């Protein structure tokens, strides 16, 4: 074309000269990156400043989270009881054998790796401990009866402390009409609905590969037919946070509720 | 032609009109109801709004234009498939849309600002007329006038008609607006030539009756006159494009080619990944508006701009930003000489006197070289001419430069007191001492001038007679001569060596005037005696010759110079004129366009004695044109003469001669500037890639078609004209340079997040900060640059060769600079997604789960779960440290730009002052816009730490070490592979 086969070709192999020249270049950085970091703590928690809030089970709607369903006819509520039975799969004592049983009551630190494979021990969470919720004996979750159980799971953080004075609580309520009505009537599983604080601090998926986020189901007793409602449930601890309007996940999840009868 | 060839007798019946009685009332009244009026009709069709849309428009401009148009369509799509987030598609068409707007807006007040400027000039005047009806003579306006009324002409009109004159006695017009005849011309009933403007028998319209009285016929009103068919031809003129909108259209081709290729490529990767038809399209569109720089067009118009002010500053007015680089890539300069090269007023040029030809000053501020002045002999002539003349200056000017001191009389009599004010000091009142007992003034059978005057001492009364007129008749008259200070006797030996000065004064087209005197003594006439002119008492002959004293229309001062400079620089100068030849050649060779030892065809023919059929073209280096042997000619031999003489003089050119050769030059592929100050340059001016009119003396066609203004009438304005176009021309590319390279850092993200599906690196927030707001203000101070090597000693650039942006410059700032740049901000956006849990490796195909609202436990590579709005913080965060990247290495960019070949060391880090401001605006900018409160909620910028503001910084000094050893490598071997392929 403009340029004879000669110089084209010189000017080709100049340019995958540079281009490899720069992606060794770019490869070496990246290398001693990897080489710096640390592989069991985070090295700048910036955006985890408070852990966020998660409901099973999760059904989006629209934008936000909306679960409905028809009293009178279960496959509405089959797909949820079938959500949440996959959920509590994962914490049954089968996938629960890594870990150990857990009494501390105080937050379970670890200087040391002294568990298989030189890992952190991490203190086992068993669906049977929510009881009533767990699946038994009632398959349905309570949804039969127009009393549905949700599980709330707080995301963990390497390292994050939420409080010595007491054990960090759920607190469900009503947002839209508190006042208006009788008061939401929750029933917590385990007692009190605390996450027991031998589960805190998170030391890693490498330090503890096993670890099991601790659970809270909440049984709601006094729930109007046929009337949608929006329920806010927070988590009541020193250092958790849920005043952020720009993350609604975040110490807290709400959603719309609406059970037709 | 017919009007002035016919006599009175065919006229009479040809226009209805008596030759004395005068046209019939009724009759001028129903053909100037046919004819309508006599002014000439002004085009007034240039809306305002025509003007705007028109600085709305233009090669940048419908690139973004189009831009804009498919980041609509794209929204259209995009809004078909219900997608999220397409705001930015808005974000960018409004931001295109404001910078081309903004930037008409600019343009637009720069045009009317220049306009206004220009117009201060314009004067009207009601152009009152004297015309006979009914046999009472009375006025009327200009237009009044109709075809065969009857009009009488005095000294001071203004020829309000294009007239036959059928009575005159000593009318002396000036054309040198119409034509380019510096000297008057007599107007006589007496008629011989051919061609109307020659013709002595007619006068013009835009013409004034220096001195003389007359009457005549009108033969020509409105539009038919000779100023009317000039403006006409000057309105057939179309304009072309400037060189620099060539420039800009090559590069949006470019552009868009390389737009379209990646576009196309990557379209065909998206296919071959698995995206959606349309999904592909849409990243097709937004590539090739990726590919489209806003910013640019910005920093284009602010260096004009600049370059304009600076101009401004020598009263050199564009009135257009894109005419101040023409005269940096002008090849050609045709140059008008009556009143361009030259000053347009007669003086005094040379004295012959003593056997010796002495030359005088000529500059308007009279800074040039005198002659000798301390002989009695000079004493003696100068009380001759002092005494002789009769001019007188208007009152009220004492602080006023004695050139341009106003003069009442004649051209040569102003001349005459001129060069005696000059000479002298006050000869206004040395005229005044002596009495004028006997003054015989300019006769038809005299042709001279006589006076008698009484000396100022007391002691000597003797009467001195000082006679001035033509030499062939004052020279008879002599008998003794004033030589070396004595009365001397004439032989054989003074009237050679007369009539030798007399013929090579007048070889230069300058008329010579002859001076002598006598002095009565008492015996012969008592003082008391009073002189009687029709007595003849005097002698009248025996007289004492003194000297020669020759006039000619002078060169401006600083010319001469300005033209070498030009010819240094490459272009050749052309001179087109009306006047005679043997003036023109006389200027040209002043001037320096006839360089010295170059003598045309008759020169050589003179010098050998050898008929011009045998004497040798090639031989002769100058050539002089007349405008009868341009009819002859035809385009072929014109352009064979055009390419066979280095230097080349028109002479005799009516205006439609002069825009055929300003068309031929321009057609052999060569870019031409014209300069002028006469309706006569119009239609050429109009013609020009550039057109110079001169603003003092430049008329309002002139200043209308031309592109620049010279308001002081500077010739060497021109100069420093070429000298801003070449830098401008050099420093644009650089900007051009700068602007671009960080193109490729903006869009390879894109690419990467679309193929790879990693998180976002950079949103288009971020992208309108950098382009819009941060990188205006260095590339625009690159502007500052001096030049990195002497910029008058180089050649006018090859349009063809040579372009503003080629596929070196392009391809070095896309995919040298801007790879490393891209680089660099990967290495920081992994270096911060990596310390805040984000390994690598997981950010590969990470896109679908990061972007999922209804994810609100995503695990990062510790295991932790992130809410989608934390997750968005990071986000924000990665926006903000790739920013960054790009602008450290931003700030490196902009030194390496600083020169093309010199090494930066060689130049200075701080001489530019305003690149170092520009670089601490960059860094003051970029760090408010980091660490303010509240930043992260309206622009996605988050406050970093301070590891990731190194993390670029070697990268920075990889380009500086890079684009440095590349300089020296191509300093090195001038004419080596490197240099031919790696220079830009
Ligand atoms: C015209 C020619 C264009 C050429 C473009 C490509 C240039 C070269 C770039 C990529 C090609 C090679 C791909 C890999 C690059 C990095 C190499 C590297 O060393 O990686 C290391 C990591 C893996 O970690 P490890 O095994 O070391 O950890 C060990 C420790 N343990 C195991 C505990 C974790 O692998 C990784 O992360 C891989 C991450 C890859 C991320 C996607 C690519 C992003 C790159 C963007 C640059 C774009 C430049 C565009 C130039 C301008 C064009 C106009
Ligand atoms: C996130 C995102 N979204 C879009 N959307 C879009 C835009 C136009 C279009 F025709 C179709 C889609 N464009 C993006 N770039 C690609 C990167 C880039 C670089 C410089 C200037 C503009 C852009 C826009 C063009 C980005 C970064
Ligand atoms: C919910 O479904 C049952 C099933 O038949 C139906 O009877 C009932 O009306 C539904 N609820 C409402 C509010 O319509
Ligand atoms: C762990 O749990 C029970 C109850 O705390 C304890 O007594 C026993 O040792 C363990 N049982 C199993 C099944 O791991
Ligand atoms: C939970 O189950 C127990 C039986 O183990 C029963 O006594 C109790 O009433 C149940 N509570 C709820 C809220 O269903
Ligand atoms: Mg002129
Ligand atoms: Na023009």
């Amino acid at each position: 074309l403009g340029r004879t086969l000669s110089r084209w070709v010189w000017i080709s192999l100049y340019y995958v000269a540079f281009y490899v020249v720069m992606s060794g270049i770019f490869a070496l950085c990246i290398y001693v990156l990897m080489r710096t970091i640390d592989p069991y703590t985070p090295d700048y928690q910036d955006q985890l400043k408070s852990p966020g809030v998660t409901l099973r089970p999760d059904v989006y709607g629209e934008k936000g989270l909306d679960i409905s369903y028809n009293v009178s006819d279960s496959t509405t509520w089959a797909g949820l009881a079938h959500t949440l039975h996959r959920f509590l799969a994962g914490y049954s004592p089968a996938a629960q054998e890594g870990s150990i049983n857990c009494t501390s009551e105080k937050y379970f630190f670890q200087e040391s790796f002294l568990a298989p494979n030189h890992t952190k021990f991490s203190c086992k969470f068993t669906a049977d401990m929510l009881q009533n919720c767990s699946g038994r004996p009632d398959p349905t979750f309570g949804f039969a009866e127009g009393k549905p159980c949700f599980i709330i799971k707080m995301n963990r953080i390497v390292k994050f402390l939420p409080g010595n004075s007491t054990a960090p609580r759920v607190d469900c309520a009503f947002l839209d009409q508190p006042r208006d009505g009788p008061p939401l009537q929750v029933e917590y599983f385990p007692a009190n609905g605390t996450y027991s604080l031998h589960y805190f601090p998170y030391y890693g998926k490498k330090a503890q590969p096993h670890y099991s986020n601790p659970l809270v189901a909440a049984k709601l007793l006094n729930v109007p037919r046929n009337r949608d409602v929006v329920i806010v449930c927070k988590i009541l601890a020193e250092h958790v946070s849920f005043d952020n309007p720009h993350d609604p996940y975040e110490g807290k999840v709400e959603f719309k509720l609406k059970i037709q009868k | 032609i017919n009007d002035h060839q016919l006599s009175v007798a065919e006229l009479e019946q040809k226009y209805q009109t008596s030759a004395t009685k005068g046209l019939s009332a009724s009759l001028a009244a129903e053909l100037l109801l046919r004819d309508g009026p006599n002014a000439l009709r002004p085009p007034r069709g240039t809306p305002e709004y025509v003007k705007f849309a028109r600085q709305l428009a233009g090669g940048l401009q419908c690139l973004m234009w189009v831009a804009a148009a498919i980041c609509l369509i794209a929204f259209a799509i995009q809004a078909s498939e219900g997608d999220l987030t397409t705001d930015d598609n808005l974000y960018l068409a409004l931001a295109l849309i404001a910078v081309v707007v903004v930037t008409g807006c600019f343009g637009y007040y720069q045009e009317f600002k220049s306009t206004n400027i220009i117009a201060s000039f314009k004067n009207l005047v009601p152009q009152q007329a004297t015309v006979i009806r009914d046999g009472d003579k009375f006025q009327i306006n200009a237009d009044q006038l109709v075809v065969g009324d009857l009009v009488e002409m005095k000294g001071g009109d203004r020829v309000p008609a294009d007239i036959r004159i059928l009575q005159a006695q000593g009318c002396k017009v000036d054309n040198s607006s119409l034509t380019g005849e510096s000297e008057p011309q007599t107007r006589s009933p007496e008629c011989t030539h051919e061609s109307p403007l020659e013709t002595r028998n007619i006068a013009f319209f835009s013409t004034m009756c220096l001195e003389g009285t007359a009457q005549g016929l009108v033969v020509n009103t409105g539009d038919r006159t000779i100023i009317g068919r000039i403006a006409s031809l000057a309105s057939g003129v179309e304009n072309e494009k400037t060189p620099i909108a060539i420039e800009i259209e090559h590069f949006v081709d470019i552009i868009a080619g390389l737009a379209i290729l990646f576009g196309a490529t990557f379209f065909i990767v998206a296919m071959c990944i698995g995206y959606t038809f349309l999904r592909a399209m849409v990243f097709f569109m937004a590539i090739v508006v990726a590919y489209v720089p806003e910013g640019l067009l910005a920093t284009v118009t602010v260096c004009l701009s600049l370059t304009a002010k600076r101009l401004a500053s020598k009263n050199c007015v564009v009135k257009n930003l894109e005419a101040v680089e023409t005269l940096g890539s002008t090849s050609v300069i045709c140059s008008d000489k009556t009143g361009t090269l030259t000053q347009n007023r007669m003086t005094v040029s040379h004295l012959w006197f003593d056997n010796h030809i002495h030359s005088a000053d000529t500059t308007e501020d009279q800074s040039g070289q005198t002659f000798d002045q301390s002989s009695e002999t000079w004493r003696a002539l100068c009380r001759v001419l002092t005494l002789c003349n009769r001019a007188a200056f208007k009152s009220g000017q004492d602080a006023v430069p004695v050139p341009k001191r106003i003069v009442i009389g004649d051209a040569s009599e102003t001349a005459l007191l001129k060069f005696s004010e000059l000479t002298l000091g006050n000869a206004m009142g040395y005229r005044e001492r002596f009495p004028k007992v006997c003054e015989i003034p300019f006769n038809s059978t005299n042709k001279f001038q006589l006076s008698i005057h009484t000396l100022e001492d007391p002691r000597d009364p003797r009467h001195v007679l000082v006679m001035k007129g033509a030499p062939e008749r004052v020279l008879e008259r002599c008998s003794s001569i004033l030589i070396k200070g004595q009365e001397l006797p004439l032989d054989e030996q003074w009237r050679e060596a007369f009539q030798t000065a007399y013929l090579s004064l007048g070889g230069l087209g300058e008329r010579v005037l002859g001076f002598c005197q006598l002095y009565l003594s008492e015996k012969d006439y008592p003082p008391g005696y009073a002189f009687d002119v029709e007595a003849m008492n005097f002698p009248t002959s025996g007289l004492c010759f003194a000297g020669l004293v020759s006039m000619i229309d002078p060169p401006r001062a600083t010319v001469p110079d300005a033209v070498l400079k030009c010819r240094t620089a490459g272009i050749r100068v052309i001179m087109v004129t009306g006047d005679h030849p043997i003036t023109a050649k006389a200027i040209a060779a002043s001037v320096g366009i006839i360089s010295e030892g170059s003598e045309t065809v008759e020169d050589i023919a003179a010098r050998l004695r050898v008929p011009v059929d045998q004497v040798n073209r090639k031989d002769a280096r100058a050539c002089v044109i007349n405008g009868m042997q341009l009819k002859d000619m035809d385009p072929s031999e014109l352009v064979e003469a055009l390419r066979t003489h280095p230097e080349m003089v028109f002479a005799r050119t009516s205006p439609q001669q002069k825009l055929v050769i300003v068309e031929s030059c321009q057609r052999l592929g060569a870019i031409v500037a014209v300069t002028g100050d006469g309706v006569n340059d119009s239609p050429a001016l109009k013609k020009a890639d550039i057109g110079v009119a001169m603003g003092i003396a430049g008329s309002d066609a002139a200043k209308n078609a031309a592109d620049m203004i010279l308001l002081d009438d500077n010739f060497a304005s021109i100069v420093t004209g070429v000298e801003q176009g070449r830098l401008i021309f050099d420093n644009l590319k650089k900007s051009i340079a700068y602007t671009l390279t960080k193109n490729i850092p903006e869009l390879t993200p894109y690419l990467i997040y679309i193929t790879v599906s990693v998180p976002l690196p950079l949103g288009c927030i971020t992208i309108l900060f950098i382009e819009l707001c941060t990188d205006i203000f260095p590339s625009v101070s690159l502007a500052y640059e001096k030049a990195e090597s002497d910029i008058m000693h180089l050649r006018p650039r090859n349009p063809k060769r040579d372009r503003l942006v080629n596929e070196p410059l392009a391809a070095y700032s896309y995919f040298q600079i801007g790879a490393i740049q891209s680089f660099a901000g990967f290495t920081d956006y992994f270096t911060a997604m990596a310390q805040e849990g984000w390994f690598p490796l997981l950010c590969v195909g990470l896109r679908p789960q990061w972007e999922n609202h209804h994810l609100q436990d995503l695990q990062d590579s510790y295991g932790q779960e992130w809410t989608f709005g934390q997750r968005l913080y990071q986000q924000y965060t990665c926006y903000t440290v790739f920013f960054i990247s790009i602008e450290m290495c931003q700030i490196a960019d902009v030194l390496i730009r600083k020169t093309r070949r010199l090494s930066a060391f060689q130049q200075g880090f701080f001489r530019n002052r305003i690149l170092v401001i520009a670089i601490v605006f960059q860094v003051c900018i970029g760090c408010f816009l980091c660490y303010c409160p509240g930043m992260p909620n309206i622009f996605n910028f988050m406050p970093i730490r301070f590891q990731w503001w190194l993390v670029p910084m070697p990268f920075s000094l990889l380009i500086f070490v890079y684009d440095e050893i590349r300089k020296l490598g191509v300093r090195c071997c001038p004419g080596s592979w490197w240099d031919q392929e790696l220079y830009y």
